[PDB]
């Protein structure tokens, strides 16, 4: 079973957005009017579940053909890939990456999504792994398209791929969203500037990364991923 | 001062969360494993418990949306880190809220008592991680049970919360669910009744 | 029948591309090795077609609806609109434009693209129009992909819409691209860099148009086009 | 120095030039009205001819994916701009070279002789603009024809070719192609043999 | 049994010299005029010699001894000695190093120079050595002289070090030239200057490093040298 | 977008190659081991072939100081990467042109075939670099033989040359040199039948 | 992107607005021809009907220097939007709250019902801005009738608020007003059971 042997860097709650950003609508109501209680970590904190012996699917990071209903989906052919890190620069090896994105116009296979852009009978938007024993993860997709919303009456999100990660323990699981280089949509999304500090935006922005592409094949962006610094315990008791 | 590297900003999970994270839910296929709302198998040492609740919002209208994610000790007070369809006994789960009734589930045991960093025993307690559409970034939690009273006057995590009105907020109420003992922990994240929400 | 009643401002063929630009491989065997050869404007360069009657179908313009095979294309749904002028600002009425595009996926409906990227049934890529009485021209379609060629190994056009446009002469034809706001892969492409004057290259890039786009529907790119000036003749002869 | 607005910079049409101007040749439907290579109907006044011609890089291989636009004189040596298929004659057309032969067509009349803007009788022509992969900007060239060798020798404008030698490559050569009175004017892009192109 | 088990990233031929630089007149004549054909990496283009077994004489790597008839040779002793990397910062390790150069006069030992600076009876001028296993290599040699050559009328090469590395492949073999910090001809040379970006110039100029030096003995000159990056094949 | 360290840049192998690279041509003494021109002692299985060539500029002239490295595989199709002299077949070889003659010489055997990454079976070739005085980064050819047509005009690599006359350059002439089988593989870096060069 | 002139920024209409646009209300002369809050003279066709209402701040007390303008079709669906006191209806009007009681009054007729953009029924309303002292930029809102439930209930505008209970809000109360048909319609600007407000 697992052990209490480690401690996570303390959070930034001014680098990460607030809870109340009222640009975004649906935060008005969601977000808490009392401030969090503090707690010291313990062992209920510091662990959390690995994955290692999940079984995985062949195709489960690909989302080109993990939803093969007889053809390949439409769309701009990409590589998602980069590594999993603490703030310390120490690679996080053998934790669940999970993402989830809308098909190449922005319409999400979700029956609560009415947005009238058609879904791709080849595509269903879901994938996972696990990152290898040096922090690298790799997903083969589609570019998600922008697509509309009911906040503003003239509401975009720029093309986004949504991404969970697991990480050593509860305290460091994340989720969070990637956005690509150049979009003109990302300064104008109430959701991106639910981060208040334009450097943490950056952090979010996949960058084009020719290298690991697939010539004659698809594109490639590379996306890292840096969780709460872990250290051991020291002078404690 | 000494500046690591920053840790990747949160951002909303999203509507449309169940797409990645509760498939089911999404109204798609499943994958022939995922992790979800079964902690325990029928055979998994200690007391069967069932968990349900209903999430608020400021306005007293139910979140329909939203996605929780749990860590508890087993019966022996002991976290199983090693995740696995067939374990008797996952410390992790996943649930939803249900978009008619707004309600999740959860089927596990009672957790076993596990000692803080000091050694001071804490009260049995589930660790409950709160996603939805308009949750920039997740809102951590405790459920306790309220038939651990004894227990739950000592823990060292409720002592911290000041005032006992607060406390209470954490406390699930027992129940039964077609029969089975059960407990109720809604969640209210904001306004009268404002579930405590912990930083760490 | 056409008069001779007009100049065309002289091009710069340092602001256009050079016939050699030898990065673009296929320019080099496909490029002139002797000067051009200056000659007056008479009326057999002043004068060019009019397209006031040609016939054009109701779904000309809109990419969406003018290859309908029983749905709606996948895909980013797009409005490309603008204003055509010349170099003095008049604008440029009841001209001819045309355009041709890839996919969402960066395939081209051409028997001979032989990237493996899907065809979408209900897309064909082709769109015409002619400005209004003020010089403005409007095309609905979903956003290309890009797309790899064999130019270099591992080279990738941006996305792009190839455009026709008539103007008032056979002087002011002109064929161009269209690229899009923030693309990583324009400062990248050698058929791009065919033109030498960075700036040049900033009048090929379409401006995201917020004002344009219609609500829970589709965004909307401007691409403003500017011919040749048009002058009368004066002390001649 | 006064500078207007910069024109527009020109880009290669690139090698699927066809589904937006030459569809049919792409593999694809066409739409109800084309612009393309009958630029007389049959009734249409003047002496009736077909031009052909294949166009050639600077290694003497064929350009398979080359288009051309071509702008003419009517008969009369009127210049017809109000485009319509119904129409007896159009100025305009355009024509591309097919992809196993090379080869492109264009149905027509010979044109009458039009003044230069000093009043000089020009040499029957047609103008043509040629597009292709690997073309920056269109090369713009005229055809002029064999069997009127006295009005060549005085066009004003292929008296600005300095060398007659060059001035030999914008001369079409009669033929016959299937009986029927015809030019041919192959167009060699670079080296031996250059077509003269115009900058106007 | 050399496996296709990698791929290298595709060089960057406008970083790299250009074909035709004509102010380097041999390279008129002796460059293409048509467009190089791109291929797709096959098992042809990703494998390539490994030199591990090929028979090191004891001083190959040392140009002072390896040519001794009866005395050291006349110039400045320096080691040049650096790691050999790939575009990932990936060390290659076990790799071949060849290198080639004039004595301090600029006089190579070659039939064909006839530059009129004498030969030196102690320099000849070749070296060669395996990386280690963490992709270190090490020369030790005298600096090499300037020389003049009939490209322009007054044309003189920097002093120079050639150099040739073999890498994990075929696709990554290079042959390159080192030049010494600081060398007031490094601007002047046309074959230099066949690098259009003097960004990339800057990457073939060796540093003076004191670190490495012997004292009262020998300087020495760092020169690292960076090889196409390998990565594993994905999605194919 | 994601910018790697840039790859040290090439340079001419310059007049001198040969004092580095190829000792003997240098008038030079040669060490205890050197990499050479035969890559098949005379037990190596296989065809045993003589391969010889000359290159040549843009004018027309031998290139008399061209160093070449080979790369191949074996008759069974399969690179031998472990250099040794001792080796009766090393896949890899250099050779250098003659400063009198300017012939290039190469003893081997024929290689067999091996696969694309796709799978294709290419035509058996030899991979040449081509390095020289006036050559600023090194030309990649390739050798095929003209006793092998079916299975070259099937070669997804010959196949990516666009022009089948360009294709005619890369097939070496069989011919018999002092009683012995031998082709011969001219290069022509420039103008009137340039050989195509690759990048990969 | 693509960027526009910028609007002209709202600022308060203030304490006192009434002497610009209610001239009575500010304590001052009127001028001969005034905009004000009877949209119907008694010959208009339709059901001639009473509106009232009061506005309240988020502390419970009454705004009592709101100024309201009012949109409305006509008894037929149709906007009037030709404005003249001689006309027997206008389908906008003005009024305000009195500083001592705080209720505004309109006379008017029920309006029609008209299409949204998709040709979808809307159900019967008035569109409301409401401007005051500390209101920066005006509130939009709609009267509805609690009369039209059927139709309200399919209302493709009420549909887009996500919440029923916040529906409510709009819905204005049948009643008798000395004899008359009257609808009362209070706004609450703020807090418990605060007015549904639009952007468009
Ligand atoms: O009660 C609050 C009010 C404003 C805010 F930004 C945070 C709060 O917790
Ligand atoms: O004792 C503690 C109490 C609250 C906290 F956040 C940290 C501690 O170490
Ligand atoms: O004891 C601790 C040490 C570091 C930390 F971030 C939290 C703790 O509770
Ligand atoms: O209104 C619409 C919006 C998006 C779409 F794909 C189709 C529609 O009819
Ligand atoms: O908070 C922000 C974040 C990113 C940005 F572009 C603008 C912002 O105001
Ligand atoms: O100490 C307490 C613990 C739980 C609770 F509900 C109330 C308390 O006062
Ligand atoms: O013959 C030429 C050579 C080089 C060039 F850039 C243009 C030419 O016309
Ligand atoms: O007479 C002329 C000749 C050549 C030219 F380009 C312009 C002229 O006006
Ligand atoms: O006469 C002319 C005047 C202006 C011009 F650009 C061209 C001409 O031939
Ligand atoms: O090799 C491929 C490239 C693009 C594609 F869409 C499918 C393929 O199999
Ligand atoms: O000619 C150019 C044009 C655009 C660019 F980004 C770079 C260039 O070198
Ligand atoms: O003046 C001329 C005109 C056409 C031609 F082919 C040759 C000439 O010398
Ligand atoms: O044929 C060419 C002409 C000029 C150049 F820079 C490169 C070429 O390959
Ligand atoms: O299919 C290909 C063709 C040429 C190339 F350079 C790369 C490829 O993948
Ligand atoms: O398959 C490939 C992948 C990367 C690359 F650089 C070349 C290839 O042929
Ligand atoms: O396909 C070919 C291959 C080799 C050659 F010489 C000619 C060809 O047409
Ligand atoms: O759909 C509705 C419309 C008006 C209302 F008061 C309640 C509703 O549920
Ligand atoms: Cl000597
Ligand atoms: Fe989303
Ligand atoms: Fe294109
Ligand atoms: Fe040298
Ligand atoms: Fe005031």
């Amino acid at each position: 079973p697992a052990q209490d042997n480690s401690r996570f860097v303390i959070r930034d709650r001014n680098w990460h957005p607030k809870a109340l950003t009222p640009d975004y609508k649906t935060s008005i109501a969601r977000s808490p009017r009392q401030a969090l209680v503090s707690i010291p970590q313990s062992i209920s904190e510091t662990t959390g579940p690995n994955f290692s012996h999940l079984g995985f699917g062949a195709h489960d990071h690909d989302l080109l053909l993990n939803f093969n209903n007889g053809g390949l989906p439409i769309g701009e052919r990409i590589i998602v890939a980069g590594r999993v890190v603490d703030q310390y620069g120490k690679p996080v090896p053998n934790t669940l990456v999970e993402m989830w994105q809308a098909n190449a116009g922005g319409r999400y296979r979700h029956k609560n999504d009415r947005y009238l852009a058609p879904l791709d009978p080849n595509f269903g938007g879901v994938g996972r792994c696990l990152t290898d024993s040096d922090g690298y993860y790799s997903f083969r997709t589609i570019k998600p398209g922008p697509y509309p919303w009911r906040n503003g009456p003239n509401d975009w999100r720029p093309a986004h791929i949504h991404f969970g990660i697991s990480g050593p323990s509860i305290a460091t699981k994340l989720i969070t969203q990637l956005y690509f280089e150049g979009d003109p949509l990302i300064p104008m999304c109430p959701i991106v500037k639910s981060i208040a500090n334009p450097e943490a935006v950056q952090q979010l922005i996949a960058k084009l990364d020719m290298n690991n592409a697939n010539p004659m094949d698809c594109l490639a962006y590379r996306f890292d991923i840096v969780l709460r610094g872990q250290r051991k315990t020291h002078f404690e008791n | 001062p000494i500046e690591l590297l920053p840790e990747t900003p949160s951002q909303t999970a999203g509507p449309y969360v169940h797409i990645g994270l509760a498939l089911e839910a999404a109204g798609n296929p499943t994958r022939d494993q995922e992790i979800w709302n079964r902690l325990a198998k029928p055979d998994a040492p200690g007391e069967h418990i069932l968990l349900l609740g209903q999430v608020y919002d400021g306005n007293g209208h139910l979140v329909r949306d939203s996605f929780l994610e749990v860590w508890q000790a087993d019966a022996n007070g002991e976290y199983q880190d090693a995740y696995n369809l067939e374990n008797a006994f996952n410390s992790f789960g996943r649930t939803a809220t249900t978009f008619d009734a707004g309600e999740w589930t959860l089927h596990t045991v009672k957790p076993g008592v596990v000692n803080n960093a000091a050694g001071v025993p804490m009260a049995p307690h589930i660790n409950i991680s709160l996603f939805a559409r308009g949750i920039n970034i997740h809102l951590h939690t405790r459920l306790y049970f309220d038939d651990e009273a004894q227990a739950n006057a000592k823990c060292p995590v409720l002592n911290l919360i000041e005032q006992p009105q607060r406390r209470e907020t954490l406390i699930a109420k027992r129940c039964e669910v077609d029969g089975k003992t059960a407990y109720r922990f809604d969640i209210r994240i904001q306004g009268e009744g404002e579930t405590v929400f912990f930083d760490f």
